[PDB]
RNA sequence: UUAGUAACGGCGAGUGAAGCGGCAAAAGCUCAAAUUUGAAAUCUGGUACCUUCGGUGCCCGAGUUGUAAUUUGGAGAGGGCAACUUUGGGGCCGUUCCUUGUCUAUGUUCCUUGGAACAGGACGUCAUAGAGGGUGAGAAUCCCGUGUGGCGAGGAGUGCGGUUCUUUGUAAAGUGCCUUCGAAGAGUCGAGUUGUUUGGGAAUGCAGCUCUAAGUGGGUGGUAAAUUCCAUCUAAAGCUAAAUAUUGGCGAGAGACCGAUAGCGAACAAGUACAGUGAUGGAAAGAUGAAAAGAACUUUGAAAAGAGAGUGAAAAAGUACGUGAAA
RNA sequence: UAUGCCGCCCGUCUUGAAACACGGACCAAGGAGUCUAACGUCUAUGCGAGUGUUUGGGUGUAAAACCCAUACGCGUAAUGAAAGUGAACGUAGGUUGGGGCCUCGCAAGAGGUGCACAAUCGACCGAUCCUGAUGUCUUCGGAUGGAUUUGAGUAAGAGCAUA
RNA sequence: GAGUAGGCAGGCGUGGAGGUCAGUGACGAAGCCUAGACCGUAAGGUCGGGUCGAACGGCCUCUAGUGCAGAUCUUGGUGGUA
């Protein structure tokens, strides 16, 4: 919408909002990140600390598919079971009707232990787990099956 | 439900009667119909330029 | 329009009419037939050829009639006999009439016109 | 020429990009061209599907191996199993991949029954006998869908031993990290001195 | 069948007809009902006298 | 999509891929290295005849310093035994794809202003046709077309259907078990070095120069080497539609674009007139009216023209022509 | 138009312009903060632990509209150079505030419960520095508990898409 | 209740776009001229008279090649000097 732009509200006023002393010139500091160590040091060190210099070791041909391992907390673990069959498990599953949560089909590598799960055997199938994840699943009365 | 009365081809009510199919009880927001229509109308357009 | 190969473009249609060659200006300069001639043949309108007799239906020259002299294709007009303007000097000049404002009161019948009439579906010659 | 306080952006427009901007107005125009192109190919290939029977194949890269997917072509092993020729398969509408080899029984058996189910459902016309008019089923790949094999049940019993699956993974990682160093500390101090000793 | 009723879910994928902010679009009915007319305090002439 | 990421970089400015994943389209193959060796089986050419994008007979030539049949790594070849199973050619229309032709409804009814009715009011008509343009002002119904179907003629024909002569064939293809084999590309691969290039970093590709392999062999496995395994391909020879590009050429549809200082430099006899030795530079310039009805004829003046007369709906439209602003 | 009084020529750079500083003879028309990729804030809209149909398919009265699968981007977890590890002692903590609501009351008020947010003391996750249990491929494992250390963290999710 | 540079808000005007007023119009659209009128603090709007001859407007929204006195601005035309 050109008609809302202040350009339309600027017609008449000599300098078009850019002042009579600054004049609005082409590039009165350079062209993008120019003088970051020179005359834009204060803005770089503030707001962008750590920009300049190297840190850590390089990795040639780093395939992001090796480091997949997306995470599921236990507060969100029970949300994996469909709501059609959920409540039948959450009210008296109890050993031999202990539900089977395959977290890899759900698309998670690791399970982490943030949440409090209800006291139910909840046989979990995960590639990786935390120490506190497998603690809380055994405590609730289930198990972690590695795959 | 007002229970709408059906008309024949030659005007003529005194036919069957249907209920409202439930979309008519929905909110009418001229502000959302405005903004959505505005952008939907721009979809059937052709480009212009001064050649090069 | 449903057929995509035809154009509804005013620019194209204007040029296609004005730069139409002689053979297609034949068909553009068509005239409707009289109530009597349409009852006879059973055909709406034909392309005006040279020596057909017609009646004027519109314009200042409305009501006048006679044989057509010149099918002036190049001017998109047909000049009719007896329908002329006498200049100030006293020399006559034929008035340019469009054939769609005329009506074919009498047909000029040759083998190619009998063929044209039978083709459209006329119940005679 | 530096911000108030804004993220440092990397806008790659220091070449003559304006000379090779490609705007896709042709999207709708190409879409009807592709549909016409499909309709005319189905008129040419009159009673036969547009696509060939693809095999099932488990995706590579451990991120994606959790799901199966329609591969390129069956195999010389699966074709011989199903009971036809790699030549005859290509002609009667089966993709055959000379490259791929079978190291997996569940994938092999899945694809072998997939060839048997395709052979069951098609009715191959004779060369010069008679043409029986069978209205064309367009998408073979839609007729034979890729079923992601469900490898478990709803609910089970806790067949527990209590080995701490975290401690299992942590020991398995240690066995990996010290496999070679322990073979070296077994080649010296354990052996190469016992080899001389009585 | 298309937009969905209360009984019929819908023909579109997991679509619900949008819900109402306001129960009754008629504001007068609520303002004049009973319980609001009980709680509120008597009004003041509709134009303050020029004192 | 990965991703403005891994990587590069006076590690500053800045640059910067690839794999997997979803989808578009899909289709595969060919030589060299083999003893046809109980038969150069192969090919150009010339000549004659025919049914002529070619065919056949005969004759010269090419060629054994290797032209055909067979084999291409997924294989496969030779030898052995055992049972089947499948095949080619053209002619003739229909239908197919292009090139076109033709036909296929409806008011010119009444009144009113006007030069003209295509305008207003009344009464209709057709409509799978109220796209568009023309006609003396805004026309579905005046004309051309538009819509819907029809009937033609002329090409490219192998997609198929019907369809009739054959007849390949005694010759070719796939398939099973055994047995011996199983050729697979060199100034190349690779290495050093120089230059260049890449995101490719003790070197990503390319190139010059020196060296120059091997046959369980060679390449690759994104930190140089040595020792040990593993995985994965099979280089140095070659053919191959579609999905992709398309400010050119030809043919068509379009537009919330421009509307004669705008839009292409060019709406006009525009790359024209014209400048410069040359390369090259490169304009301005659309509108009378429905119709020339472009002003008969008279009078002043040598004449151009003037004042009349007239044409025109208007000359406050006179070819210095719609409107005709301001300086 | 006359008369009383007032009134330097505008635009610009400038501490300062009537300036002996610059542009302007006059007029018509043209004539200068645009579009885009990627983003910060704020706001509207949708849906909301999700979100985003439109690369693509289906469909169509045909560049429109309508419908749609699998992914993918971002968010739902952080911290380390990295191999890695990964968020409840408690009513998801205590303390001082805190709108609003509940109780007793005429009211003044007192008492209770206290969201957001604010300060503060803690607890939890990763890192760094130690501590170094049961054990054991005897050098692996790292329980357990600390540290004026540290993080763009957790502590009943706010985001995604569009304008 | 001042105000440069500057910010923000409310409007005025232009080319187009969707919708609507069954809007105006050859008995005269638009354009231009007007020491005539009325409205608006204003940007501007409305009307009468003339010339003219074919289109144009109000309102709710969309969009922008949208408003000129200056640029020794561009093109074209015109002057005073004369």
């Amino acid at each position: 919408p050109s008609r809302f732009t202040k350009t339309r509200k600027h017609r008449g006023h000599v300098s078009a909002g850019k002042g009579r002393i600054g004049k609005h010139r082409k590039h009165p500091g350079g062209r993008g990140m120019a003088g970051g160590q020179h005359h834009h040091r204060i803005n770089m060190d503030k707001y962008h600390p750590g920009y300049f210099g190297k840190v850590g070791m390089r990795y040639f041909h780093k395939q992001q598919a090796h480091f997949w391992k997306p995470v599921l907390n236990l507060d969100k673990l029970w949300t994996l079971i469909p709501e059609d069959k959920r409540d039948q498990y959450l009210k008296s599953a109890s050993k031999e009707t202990a539900p089977v949560i395959d977290t890899l089909a759900a698309g998670y590598g690791k399970i982490l232990g943030k949440g409090r799960i209800p006291n139910v055997p909840v046989i979990v199938k995960a590639r990786f787990v935390s120490k506190l994840a497998e603690e809380k699943i055994r405590a609730a009365g289930g198990v972690v099956e590695l795959i | 439900r007002p229970q709408v009365t059906v008309h024949s081809l030659t005007g003529e009510a005194t036919a069957n009667a249907l209920p409202l199919p439930a979309v008519f009880s929905a909110p009418i927001r001229p502000d959302i119909v405005h903004t959505v229509f505005t952008s939907v109308n721009k979809n059937k357009r052709q480009a212009y330029a001064v050649s090069e | 329009k449903q057929s995509l190969d035809v154009s509804s473009d005013r620019r194209k249609a204007r040029k296609a009419y004005f730069t139409a060659p002689s053979s297609q200006r034949r068909v553009l300069l068509s005239a409707p037939l009289s109530k009597e001639l349409r009852a006879q043949y059973g055909i709406k309108a034909l392309p005006i050829r040279r020596d057909d007799e017609v009646l004027v239906v519109r314009g200042s020259k409305k009501g006048q009639e006679g044989k057509i002299s010149s099918v002036y294709r190049l001017k998109f007009a047909v000049q009719v006999d007896k329908v002329t303007k006498e200049k100030v000097n006293g020399a006559s000049v034929p008035i340019n009439l469009h054939p769609s404002k005329l009506v074919i009161t009498k047909l000029h019948l040759d083998k190619d016109r009998k063929a044209l009439i039978q083709r459209k579906g006329g119940k005679l010659e | 020429a530096i911000s108030k306080n804004l993220p440092i952006l990397k806008n790659h427009f220091r070449k003559h990009w304006q000379e090779r901007v490609k705007v896709h107005f042709d999207q709708a125009g190409k879409k009807v061209s592709r549909r016409n192109a499909r309709a005319t190919r189905a008129a040419k290939i009159a009673p036969r599907p547009l696509d060939l029977l693809r095999p099932v194949v488990r995706a590579p890269t451990v991120k994606y191996n959790r799901k199966v997917r329609a591969g390129r072509g069956f195999t010389l092993a699966e074709v011989k199993a199903a009971g036809l020729t790699a030549a005859y398969a290509r002609t009667i509408g089966i993709a055959v991949d000379h490259r791929r080899q079978n190291r997996n029984q569940e994938i092999f058996d899945a694809n072998v029954q997939r060839l048997k189910e395709y052979q069951s459902k098609i009715i191959v016309f004779p060369r010069n006998g008679k043409a029986p008019e069978a209205e064309q089923v367009l998408s073979a790949a839609a007729t034979f869908p890729i079923a992601q094999p469900a490898t478990d049940v709803e609910a089970r019993a806790v067949q527990d031993n209590g080995e701490s699956a975290f401690r299992t993974l942590r020991l398995a990682r240690s066995e990996k990290k010290f496999r070679g160093i322990r073979e070296k500390r077994a080649r010296e101090k354990a052996e190469a001195e016992a080899e001389k000793k009585k | 069948q298309v937009w969905g009723s209360e009984t019929v879910a819908s023909s579109k994928v997991g679509y619900t007809l949008p819900s109402h902010i306001i129960s009754t679009s008629d504001v007068t009915r609520i303002i004049n009902s009973s319980e609001i007319q009980s709680a509120i305090r008597p009004a003041g002439q509709a134009t303050q006298k020029r004192t």
